[PDB]
């Protein structure tokens, strides 16, 4: 179940759709992914109901396949083991407060360890619809 | 005074969110920061409405602005009633 070169799938489904976007810039996407990290870290015991955990996690990783997308990540083709929930705070706050690679890594690294990932892949799938039928 | 939110003041807020719920017992000093916080929200809402965040609302379908004036708020005063 844990991932292999879906990458092709996702970072078109979401090239995909912030075409149809014309304000699309980086600064928000920026923004918006910082408040999804804390919008699921939330969404934790440091809890609520399992359903609604793994939405902000999809939320969060639309907003990592736009930012490498809009970094034009070149082709790079990492998933790292996580012992605790503070583990994961750590990475994020260094990427964030002293500083793309990671920012998408990120979302995919925690669907490993905090639950499977081709389990987060059908919540982004089914939400990119109801988003791409909404635009 | 610069319109649009910055990403540092953003990352400031979530955090003092975050502080707040490990404060733990005469320390009433976290209700102070409850108020302090709900201000800042309300500060954060109002920007955000004026000038929104595009990309947010198109992946969310939801409007930024609101979670800030509404949902934290609201939040924020659950804590608050959690309280003897």
């Amino acid at each position: 179940t844990l991932t292999i070169d879906q990458l092709q799938e996702l970072l078109q489904i979401q090239k995909e759709f912030d075409d149809r976007i014309p304000t699309l810039n980086l600064r928000d996407s920026k923004i918006a992914y910082v408040v999804e990290f804390f919008e699921w870290f939330n969404t934790l015991e440091t809890g609520k109901p399992l359903d609604v955990q793994l939405d902000e996690l999809a939320d969060m990783l639309a907003f990592g396949l736009s930012i490498a997308n809009q970094s034009g990540v070149s082709l790079k083709t990492l998933g790292k083991v996580y012992f605790n929930t503070s583990s994961i705070m750590k990475d994020f706050m260094e990427d964030f407060v002293y500083f793309e690679e990671d920012s998408l890594s990120l979302p995919l690294n925690i669907a490993y360890n905090l639950y499977s990932i081709d389990q987060l892949i059908d919540a982004y799938k089914k939400k990119m619809k109801r988003n791409h039928e909404r635009q | 005074k610069k319109r649009e939110v910055t990403i540092e003041e953003i990352g400031e807020f979530h955090e003092k969110y975050l502080k707040l719920l490990f404060t733990n017992n005469d320390r009433k000093k976290a209700l102070a920061e409850i108020e302090k916080l709900k201000e800042e929200s309300i500060y954060l809402g109002e920007k955000l409405r004026l000038v929104p965040n595009h990309h947010y609302d198109a992946i969310k379908g939801k409007p930024m602005y609101k979670l800030y004036l509404y949902e934290y708020p609201d939040r924020l005063e659950h804590q608050k009633k959690i309280i003897l």
